[PDB]
RNA sequence: UGUCGGCUCAUCACAUCCUGGGGCUGAAGCCGGUCCCAAGGGUAUGGCUGUUCGCCAUUUAAAGUGGUACGCGAGCUGGG
RNA sequence: GGAGGUUGGCUUAGAAGCAGCCACCCUUUAAAGAAAGCGUAAUAGCUCACUAGUCGAGUCGGCCUGCGCGGAAGAUGUAAC
């Protein structure tokens, strides 16, 4: 467990600051992949541009205060699968339909182009 | 059953019971860690 | 079904302990995949190669090109490693050699980014004596 | 005290009577759920049902989850019919249910009759099935555990029979 | 206050030899090993030796271990 | 979910995280020890340690001390107020 020192206050920061920077998000309920299939779209954040990741829940919640994904607030619930998209604006939802076509995961919540509420 | 003065768990599967007025042991993986008295 | 099979030749079941296992592959069915398992497939030595049912019995081959210690057997030569570590060396090279064959080695069987297989590479190799400083 | 303090959440065409510590639950498919509660408890009426402890005795905070478990299995049974999944493995291993007498042929030299008791019904879907089916979880769970008394499971063939979930210990002679 | 052994007649405990009920087993079955509960009833004949014991022969479901003035001579014997 | 270098090396026909001896890295991340248990002749296969969601208020262990429980079987009759 993440103390509140080490970690669980630092990690909430990078990703607000990592959040204004980005143009599109891409929130998907993965759970119950293979390491090896994530492993396999972890090859392609670095190819594309994104900022995939997995942070908790409630960390995630107090760290759009930054104000980049505010309409992602009533959606925060459930796994995250956040993508943050900062290079080539978009680009991601599109491997997105690539990641959900081999798989029947990735019922991907929403996306937020902007500001959008999906 | 083991009849022991000193009955104690043997693995992470056996519970410490009282059970009328005698210490137990009953484990759900080894029958041969179930013990009395003690 | 993770597997072996010797580059040329399966014909020889003991050599892979072929028949009984996960999955009921046919011994002389991989003797045609073998003819493509040469020169550039480890000839000589027992490269691993994983096998899969497609729906009875499959012929379904894999492709490992050189494991760490098969590289850094070829990169360096020498004929064991160390049975007690941090006490016998046998000699290195530079961190030079790690570099073009991670690259050959990595390909799509490693997730590694940039220099991230020098590690890697040099992991297996770590605790096999022959200290490297440059 | 987790469990005393869960209400019970009642479903929606069920009868609920309490004449003091005294209760009786109607329902669909059985009726008449008689039960008693220790004086040191209270059962008190609303848009469902709650528990609380009078005293502050120790004995007293164990019987309110025991009220709480007691009371939501009364609620169900009169609403679902608990069940229970008896099967036997063996070549030979039979049973016939003809109405209230259950059969079974467990390899002894005589068939057994077994004779369930009044309330629950006993069912056959295969000859390796058993469906014990009642309304009150005690007496659905007591007649199942008889049945399974007349040959429990054995570790080297498995033979006898068994619940559905249960889970039997194998082994097999050495050398 | 008569001291070993035998005969006759016993009575009690349980730390159970058989028969009864169980758990574990390196318990397939038939046999076993070990521990728990249980004292209702049972529990050899002989060759040698004064012997109790012991060793042998042949039985039996089994041939229990101990207390009772190492039970019992105003009940017998008299080999030591 | 609980991974790849990586059947770690030595030896062993082979002993592959789980026959014995040396120290016990690094990429991906949410996680992972050259791996804690049962395992195969050896593989393979169920776990576990660690992490993501879920339900929403307490929960975990140690120390000092009062009174109790087991350990606890005998011979005429309860018979160790
Ligand atoms: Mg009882
Ligand atoms: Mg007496
Ligand atoms: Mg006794
Ligand atoms: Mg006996
Ligand atoms: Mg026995
Ligand atoms: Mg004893
Ligand atoms: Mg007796
Ligand atoms: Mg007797
Ligand atoms: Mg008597
Ligand atoms: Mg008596
Ligand atoms: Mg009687
Ligand atoms: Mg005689
Ligand atoms: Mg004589
Ligand atoms: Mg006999
Ligand atoms: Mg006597
Ligand atoms: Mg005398
Ligand atoms: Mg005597
Ligand atoms: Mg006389
Ligand atoms: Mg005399
Ligand atoms: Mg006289
Ligand atoms: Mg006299
Ligand atoms: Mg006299
Ligand atoms: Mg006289
Ligand atoms: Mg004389
Ligand atoms: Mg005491
Ligand atoms: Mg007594
Ligand atoms: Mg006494
Ligand atoms: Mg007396
Ligand atoms: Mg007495
Ligand atoms: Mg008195
Ligand atoms: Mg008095
Ligand atoms: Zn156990």
């Amino acid at each position: 467990m993440a103390i509140k020192l080490e970690d669980k206050k630092a990690i909430v920061a990078e990703v607000n600051e990592a959040a204004k920077a980005a143009l599109s998000a891409v929130v998907a309920d993965a759970r119950g992949v293979t390491v090896g299939a994530m492993t396999g779209l972890r090859k392609e954040a670095r190819e594309a541009g994104v900022y995939v990741k997995v942070v908790r829940n409630t960390l995630l919640k107090r760290a759009v205060e930054g104000t980049q994904f505010d309409v992602l607030n009533d959606v925060f619930k459930g796994p995250t699968l956040i993508a943050f998209s900062n290079e080539h604006p978009g680009a991601a939802a599109r491997i997105f339909r690539e990641f959900a076509k081999g798989q029947d995961k990735f019922e991907i919540k929403a996306a937020a182009f902007e500001g959008q509420f999906l | 059953m083991k009849v022991r003065a000193s009955v104690k768990k043997l693995c992470r599967n056996c519970k410490i019971i009282r059970r009328d007025g005698i210490v137990r042991v009953i484990c759900s993986a080894e029958p041969r860690h179930k013990q009395r008295q003690g | 079904i993770k597997l072996q099979v010797k580059a040329g030749q399966a014909n020889p079941s003991p050599p892979v302990g072929p028949a009984l296992g996960q999955h009921g592959v046919n011994i002389m069915e991989f003797c045609k995949a073998f003819n493509a398992k040469t020169q550039g497939q480890e000839p000589g030595l027992p490269t691993p190669v994983i096998i899969t049912v497609y729906s009875d019995r499959s012929f379904t081959f894999e492709t490992k090109s050189t494991p760490a210690a098969v590289l850094l057997k070829k990169a360096a030569g020498i004929t064991s490693g160390s049975a007690r570590p941090n006490s016998q060396k046998v000699g290195t090279v530079t961190r030079a050699q790690l570099e073009e064959i991670a690259k050959t080695k990595q390909a799509d069987l490693t997730a590694a980014d940039l220099d991230a297989a020098v590690r890697t590479i040099a992991g297996s190799a770590r605790s096999m004596g022959l200290n490297v400083e440059g | 005290s987790r469990v005393a303090k869960n209400p019970v959440k009642l479903p929606a065409g069920v009868e609920i009577k309490l004449a003091g510590q005294q209760l009786s639950i109607k329902g669909a498919k059985g009726a008449l759920e008689l039960k008693v509660h220790p004086s040191v408890e209270v059962i008190q009426d609303s848009g469902e049902l709650r528990f609380a402890a009078r005293n502050g005795d120790q004995q007293t905070r164990a019987m309110a989850g025991t009220t709480r478990a007691l009371v939501n299995n009364m609620v169900v049974g009169v609403s679902q019919g608990f069940e229970r999944k008896l099967q036997l493995v063996g070549v030979g291993y039979k049973a016939q249910a003809k109405g209230q007498v259950l059969s079974l042929s467990l390899g002894f030299s005589h068939p057994v009759d077994y004779e369930l008791p009044a309330g629950i019904v006993a069912e056959t879907p295969s000859q390796t099935d058993i469906l014990i089916k009642g309304i009150d979880k005690q007496l659905v769970g007591q007649v199942a555990a008889e049945i399974r008394d007349f040959r429990p499971p054995e570790p080297y063939k498995g033979k006898g029979v068994r619940y559905a979930d249960e889970v039997v210990r194998r082994k097999e002679a050495k050398k």
